[PDB]
């Protein structure tokens, strides 16, 4: 039963880039047919009989190749074309895909936008307290985020969440949450986030107290 | 506008059976040449392929599945069904339904695909904290907490605020329950005039929830 | 391989049926004509139809499932574009 090996598995590359993947099968296939996906959309078929277009599907898109080896092309990368892209062969019972390729896109250094919010009331009369921080829009992906509190520096005990890369920007935004016990979070006063980002000069710090 | 839509349960115990089903329109499985597989994603890995059913009631099935698969069709309701006895973790993934032909041997239209966990957990719904603005451009959200199984849909004032959203991808909390955050900018100035209202959607549980989020 | 002979030619048979009988015609009327056309396509629907079950049971590979069917499609719907002529010359 065929198999199908992707290269790259991960790749970064700026706007107007030229992009290829290659597909090598383990034996002959007569066709081979690739989808997009995007973060959590179905899987869009691209190109189909191994060099055709699928409709909706713009001209910088390209296949080739034969037998074992196969391409895919990007002729000049755009921020939408971020998606995981796969190769997928019909000529033979199992069906397979290949593992994938991750395309991303490289662009010029953005600092977060910081935001910091307390916890609602609402959730305090709950016995838990958190303590959300905001990094919007930023690129690249690198950040650190420190919890303050009292000035002491917290460990274990917040989460970091970040978005899949933005389809028209190619920015991220990331969330960190610094959960606490009610009795812990009203003990202490001041609260504080404090962001570090290779387009911040120096470090941001947005705080709270009560 | 041929169109799939994959139904099924969000959650299933492990060793029962799974049952999905696909609802299409636009075409038909009566019509010389037409096919509908099936297609999982487990999450953050790739697809894999399933089975299918042709309009002469041929069927195949991947070997990986070895025994556990059973692809059925009802051409006058235009509905296929596939079962997956003795479902285990790592059966754990999204199902796809989508079109395949004789002319093709590839699949060009899927439905949005379904989740389906397997776990032995109990459905539970989230609770809706808001993530307040104080005091250019100012931020808001809305916290959703303690929920179990995915997902959760999460909308701005009924759809008619997108611009500037992100909704973050959900954590595993230690409790068991997950934990996510939906965040917008908007300008300073619109806070105290312009309502803003998150719309969480959680359908495993059936529950909704609308969040006013005020300064 | 011979199989793309014997529907090109089981094809070509369908409008020449119809290429007779629109001549006859041309030698309720308007109503007639328009039957004949359902009639036509539905021969060569019908036809299509039971060539693909046949290739579909046949075992080959999949790649020649899909030669072969795309082949019968192809003369199938040349013919259907013939005959739809054939009533644009009445209608």
């Amino acid at each position: 039963d065929i198999q199908m090996t992707q290269s790259p598995s991960t790749l970064s590359a700026s706007v107007g880039d030229r992009v290829t993947i290659t597909c090598s099968a383990s034996s002959r296939v007569g066709y081979m047919h690739w989808y997009q996906q995007k973060p959590g959309k179905a899987p869009k078929l691209l190109i189909y009989d191994t060099s055709k277009l699928a409709s909706g599907v713009p001209s910088r898109f390209s296949g080739s190749g034969s037998g074992t080896a196969f391409t895919l092309t990007i002729s000049s990368l755009q921020p939408d074309d971020f998606a995981t892209y796969y190769c997928f062969q019909g000529s033979g019972y199992p069906f397979t895909f290949g593992g994938g390729t991750k395309v991303e896109i490289k662009r010029t250094v953005a600092a977060p936008s910081v935001f910091i919010f307390p916890p609602s009331d609402e959730q305090l009369k709950s016995g838990t307290a958190s303590v959300v921080c905001l990094l919007n829009n930023f690129y690249p992906r690198e950040a650190k985020v420190q919890w303050k509190v009292d000035n002491a520096l917290q460990s274990g005990n917040s989460q970091e969440s970040v978005t899949e890369q933005d389809s028209k920007d190619s920015t991220y935004s990331l969330s960190s949450t610094l959960t606490l016990s009610k009795a812990d979070y009203e003990k202490h006063k001041v609260y504080a986030c404090e962001v570090t980002h290779q387009g911040l000069s120096s470090p941001v710090t947005k705080s709270f107290n009560r | 506008q041929v169109t799939l839509r994959e139904s099924g349960p969000a959650l299933v115990k492990p060793t029962q059976t799974l049952t999905l089903t696909c609802t299409f329109s636009g075409f038909s499985l009566s019509t010389a040449g037409m096919s509908v597989g099936w297609i999982r994603q487990p999450p953050g890995k790739a697809l894999e392929w399933l089975a299918d059913i042709w309009w002469d009631d041929k069927k195949h099935y991947n070997p990986s599945l070895k025994d556990r698969l059973t692809i059925s069709k009802d051409t006058s309701a235009n509905q296929v069904v596939l079962k997956v006895t003795n479902m285990d973790p790592a059966d754990t993934a999204t199902y796809y339904c989508a079109r395949d032909m004789i002319f093709n041997f590839y699949f060009d239209v899927w439905g949005q695909g379904t989740t389906v966990t397997v776990s032995s957990a109990s459905t539970k719904g989230p609770s809706v904290f808001p993530l307040a603005p104080s005091s250019g451009t100012a931020a808001l959200g809305c916290l959703v907490k303690d929920y179990f199984p995915e997902p959760v849909t999460v909308s701005w004032n009924s759809g008619a605020l997108t611009s500037g959203v992100h909704t973050f991808p959900a954590v595993l909390q230690s409790s068991g329950l997950y934990s996510l955050s939906s965040v917008v900018t908007v300008p300073s100035s619109s806070l105290g005039t312009q309502t803003y209202i998150c719309n969480v959607n959680h359908k495993p549980s059936n529950t909704k929830v609308d969040k006013k989020v005020e300064p | 391989s011979d199989m793309r002979k014997d529907a090109e030619r089981r094809f070509d048979k369908f409008v020449e049926a119809a290429k007779n009988k629109f001549d006859k015609f041309k030698a309720d009327m308007k109503k007639l004509a328009r039957k004949e056309a359902e009639q036509a396509r539905r021969a060569v629907r019908n036809r299509l139809s039971e060539l693909l079950s046949k290739i579909n049971d046949m075992p080959i590979t999949n790649d020649q499932k899909k030669l072969m069917s795309n082949d019968v499609l192809k003369f199938a719907a040349e013919a259907e574009k013939k005959i739809e002529a054939l009533a644009a010359d009445a209608e």
